[PDB]
């Protein structure tokens, strides 16, 4: 292998993830947001704002570095947060070693202004020595042996669904839901609200809270049922009257309790209100009259196998993707969702077998992005990456 | 290979540095040598710097090469181990002459290093145990793995380390070191002497220290039966004191529970995390005072243990009043225990377990060192290679 | 005896520096250090005893 | 070339992924094999009439009458768990004796003439160490046949807030 060692840095909109190309795990994972305190101020890392938070001091304010599309978009921000990586976190400077960064599946727009201030960033700010952007649907799927492959990414920002073609990213068939894991963080919220008494500017406990209980919550109660659940409703009801009638037990009456400590208070949610704030990710018609059914993440992954099918035989398109479907992403761990997204894509392809990979390990899918960066970073050749240099630099900036 | 008079163990922290040659073979001894962490630095005109053992004639300065755990200086430090290194040479090869045969012929170094230590400075040090100490055999052994060896070799467990200025709280879940989980509070031993200045204003800081250190001083969760009592000075006088030696631990206590709680809560795992609560180890100098660790756990309950809230319950046995089942919830941790210390080190239980991260590495060492495999330690031929990279391929 | 010839007669070769390094596919365009290794041509002591504890 | 490239990135990516899975597996199996040293330690360890008149008392200081029961108590009081019944001065003297051996570390055997108790006795010494030290047990006791009914229906009777496991009837 090559002589050298590379920063690995993974902005998600959500986490940002860091470390070393040498060793098997990111040395930290923070928060892609910071609070700016005030003489101005900036705090970063998970213990250093959760602290801060706790505190509840007027003109704290959270704010964030990546937008929806997953691509960053306060420039200055993100400098100071890469320097708190540098300095604190991995402890060496950024001139000496090559970096690789992340960047989302686009359609193609947004591509050159992106490339042009990471060039600002690295270069005319960082000193970095030269570096890589990696897409992040296509290292998760090298790092998984696949070449081709149907990347269906949940996240904090919405579902990202991207046809990988021999090794090539298929832009048009590129798709990004705008309902997933921080639209998860808002509903459990609301729906709890008044057992917890609670029913920007006001950014600091929304973040606080939505880092603290609300993730626990999550990862203990949500469950995503593996049928359309106003189906498996009307079905279990269906049995439960003949088990009922028939002598003179259904499944969603079942209780599930999580302790909320804010309050030292119990709530108790049965299992249908546990599948029912998944269930919006596949029917989001269910929460306003303004969403379509189309917009839900199932009629969402045939758009975008379809629309690999138009390249540029469908019923070929359709068989390579469906055969090396990946599903990925910190929400995808909720419990349930690897078979109602498998459910979901098999009814909208029936002709077709669907083999389904995903990386099994707990930790090792919220930092799958992080984790593709990392086998890139350990490939063993320099030509095996677009590695760029302050002369590409040099060259753009000319007329 | 290995000689088990040959094998060396260092272990330096901010303070001081315990340091042992040779393992006993018998029953493993608490290190002996322990050695103020520091060095002097002469400047000689022309810019370079010398490295003495003391203030030659006045003209060194003294530097303290590792503060609050973290190494601030790393060619003092350096400079530090080659001290301590060579002393250990001179040391044995008078007493035994015939040394350099023997004894001193091949001498593995076990290095203990600390979470907060650069890859920078880890391949620095490696450069410098195998170019200027010319050793040929290195471990460096995490603290936090250090511990979880010593306490009977716990696959999933959480580490607090108490030091004088920060704590360290640092989780290991499948004997790996969680790094990005891993953090220290600015807050240590000093803050029970800080507590207590506030609480007894007209004593002095020799005179607190002396209470913080004395069969007197606990925490509470027959001594506690007196309102008042008596300890002695370093200076042999005696001092009265009443509840305020009960005091002081607090503040503290708190502050590394609500850290442990933030920090197992990330936990992915639930099954890994529910294994890490019950297996929490508590290591450091403050550690020895009475009742700390017992103390410390009962915050960690107070604070973070998932069970009924108590008025909810009681409701529920008045309503069972015309046998009330367990309420069950889907968090972790609904227990939360000390890991349990190992009783058959008997030198070790007699001096207490402040310092146990030590006997981590006795055992460590005399495990790899006495056995062929060289997977956990850099060779010479691995350093022939690839140099202070090879460190890369040995970690654990 | 002298500390340097006490660390020369225990324990019985190469040296690396970090320094900066430039891939070839003729040479990449970028610098970064590594640990390359070098060609052919590139105090005092204190007394245990006072530090055993006693 | 491109058909080439592919080859060897996915080789490079599952042989990086082997990489972790060994040295995952490395490491689950030094920590297992510690764990062996271990209770190998702890084995090693663990196998690590004037003259009896002083050996008496050494020995006893190691594990006459102000020696052997140097921590004295004096317990007038009936448990509150013993319900149903009266105590009698022997049974309460009885167990203040088997107290103080508990304290200190001390075991004995009773020879009582003949319906003294002994099923009382057992049960008031447990029930009281229960409840002071909140160490409900666990407890073993040996009971031979056609006594089992006996110690269950007193146990029932006087101490309903200890339960019993007790082995019988069909395998």
């Amino acid at each position: 292998t090559l002589n050298r060692k590379c920063v690995v840095i993974h902005n998600g909109s959500h986490r940002t993830v860091a470390g070393f190309s040498n060793v098997e795990l990111p040395q930290c994972i923070i928060p892609s947001s910071y609070i700016k305190r005030t003489e101005a101020e900036f705090i970063f890392g998970t213990y250093n704002m959760i602290d801060a938070a706790a505190e509840k001091r007027n003109g704290d304010e959270v704010y964030t570095l990546v937008d929806s599309q997953g691509l960053p978009y306060n420039w200055d921000a993100l400098e100071m947060q890469w320097r708190y990586l540098y300095d604190t976190q991995l402890k060496v400077s950024p001139e000496e070693l090559p970096l690789v960064i992340t960047m989302p599946a686009t359609n193609g727009k947004p591509d050159m202004a992106i490339l042009e201030r990471y060039y600002e960033l690295a270069f005319d700010k960082l000193n970095v020595p030269v570096f890589q952007i990696v897409i992040e649907p296509l290292a998760i799927a090298l790092s998984m042996g696949k070449s081709s492959a149907f990347v269906i990414d949940i996240g904090a920002s919405g579902c990202n669904v991207t046809p990988i073609i021999d090794g090539i990213v298929v832009k048009n068939a590129v798709v990004r839901s705008k309902f997933g894991g921080d639209f998860l963080d808002f509903q459990v919220h609301e729906r709890l609200a008044p057992l917890i008494k609670e029913e920007q500017k006001r950014s600091t406990d929304v973040w606080y809270e939505a880092s603290t209980w609300i993730q626990q919550f999550k990862s203990t109660m949500l469950q995503v049922s593996e049928k359309d659940l106003f189906e498996l409703e009307r079905y279990y009801k269906e049995q439960a009257d003949i088990y009922a009638k028939q002598q003179e037990n259904n499944p969603l009456v079942q209780k599930k309790n999580f302790l909320f400590k804010p309050l030292n208070k119990t709530l108790t949610l049965d299992l249908k209100e546990c599948y029912q704030f998944a269930e919006y990710l596949f029917k989001p018609q269910l929460i306003s009259d303004k969403f379509s059914p189309e917009d839900g993440l199932g009629p969402l992954m045939a758009k975008s196998v379809k629309k690999a099918g138009a390249s540029i035989s469908p019923e070929q398109v359709y068989s390579l993707l469906l055969t090396n479907v990946i599903i990925t992403g910190s929400t995808s761990l909720i419990e349930g969702m690897e078979q109602r997204i498998i459910k979901e894509l098999s009814i909208r392809f029936p002709q077709y077998k669907l083999t389904t990979f995903a990386n099994q390990v707990m930790m090792d899918r919220k930092i799958q992005g992080w984790l593709g960066a990392l086998t890139m970073a350990n490939l063993p050749s320099w030509s095996l990456g677009k590695w760029y240099s302050k002369e590409d630099y040099e060259t753009l900036k000319r007329d | 290979p290995f000689r088990q008079d040959s094998i060396l163990i260092i272990y330096p922290r901010s303070q001081t540095t315990l340091v042992q040659f040779g393992l006993n073979e018998e029953t493993f001894t608490v290190p002996e040598l322990e050695i103020p962490t520091q060095i002097y630095r002469t400047t000689r005109q022309d810019g370079s710097y010398t490295y003495h053992s003391t203030n030659k004639d006045n003209k060194a300065e003294l530097i303290k090469p590792i503060q609050n755990g973290e190494i601030i200086d790393i060619s003092a430090f350096t400079q530090f181990l080659r001290l301590i290194f060579v002393s250990i040479l001179s040391d044995r090869a008078n007493k035994n002459q015939d040394a350099f045969e023997a004894e001193l012929s091949n001498i593995p170094l076990l290095l203990i290093t600390h979470h907060s230590w650069s890859q920078s400075d880890l391949e620095i040090i490696t450069q410098y145990v195998f170019e200027s100490l010319e050793i040929n055999n290195l471990i460096q052994l995490p603290a936090s793995l250090a511990a979880t060896y010593s306490m009977i070799s716990l696959q999933n467990c959480c580490i607090i380390d108490v030091g004088t200025h920060h704590t360290d709280i640092i989780p290991i879940v499948d004997y790996a070191q969680l790094d990005h989980l891993v953090s220290s509070i600015p807050m240590g031993g000093q803050s029970i002497n800080d507590s207590l200045k506030k609480l007894l204003p007209q004593w002095d800081d020799d005179q607190i220290e002396s209470l913080k250190k004395s069969p007197i001083f606990e925490v509470l969760s027959k001594n506690s039966d007196l309102e008042f009592n008596t300890f002695w000075d370093e200076k042999g006088n005696e001092i009265k004191v009443g509840k305020q030696r009960f005091q002081g631990c607090n503040n503290l206590i708190k502050n590394i529970s609500n850290r442990v709680g933030l920090t197992l809560d990330n936990i992915d795992d639930i099954n890994k995390a529910k294994a890490v609560w019950e297996n929490i180890i508590i290591v450091g100098g403050t550690t020895s005072i009475s009742g700390f660790k017992e103390a410390l756990l009962g915050q960690l309950l107070k604070d973070h243990l998932i069970i009924e809230p108590e008025e909810e319950k009681s409701k529920r046995e008045e309503e069972a009043k015309s046998f009330v089942p367990t309420i069950e919830y889907v968090q972790c941790p609904t227990v939360i225990k000390l890991a349990k210390y190992p009783d058959y080190f008997p030198e070790w239980k007699k001096s207490g377990y402040s310092e146990i991260i030590f006997l981590g590495a006795q055992i460590v060492s005399k495990q790899i060192f006495t056995h062929p495999k060289d997977t956990f330690y850099i060779t010479r031929e691995k350093y022939n290679m690839k140099g202070p990279a090879a460190l890369w391929d040995v970690q654990f | 005896m002298d500390p340097q010839t006490l660390i020369t007669k225990a324990n019985k070769k190469e040296s690396w520096r970090y320094d900066w390094y430039q891939p070839s596919k003729e040479k990449y365009p970028f610098r970064y250090k590594t640990w390359l290794r070098n060609q052919e041509d590139e105090e005092d002591i204190l007394d245990l005893k006072e530090f055993d504890r006693r | 070339l491109h058909l080439q490239k592919i080859n060897s990135i996915i080789d490079f990516i599952k042989e990086r992924q082997s990489e972790q899975w060994s040295r995952q597996e490395r490491c689950f199996q030094f920590g297992r094999l510690g764990a062996s040293l271990h209770n190998q330690m702890e084995k090693d360890e663990q196998k690590r009439l004037d003259q009896t008149k002083d050996t008496r008392i050494t020995q006893l200081l190691r594990q006459y009458y102000e020696v052997a029961h140097r921590i004295k108590e004096k317990i007038d009081k009936q448990p509150s768990i013993l319900v149903g019944g009266t105590l009698k001065e022997y049974q309460l003297r009885g167990l203040e004796w088997m107290v103080s051996l508990y304290n200190n570390h001390l075991n004995g055997i009773l020879a009582d003439e003949m319906g003294l108790g002994k099923t009382i006795q057992s049960i008031s010494l447990i029930t009281y160490l229960y409840e002071v030290k909140k160490d409900i047990g666990p407890f073993l006791v040996i009971v031979p046949l056609s006594t089992i009914t006996n110690w269950t229906l007193e146990f029932e009777k006087w101490a309903p807030s200890l339960n019993t496991i007790i082995y019988k009837g069909t395998p």
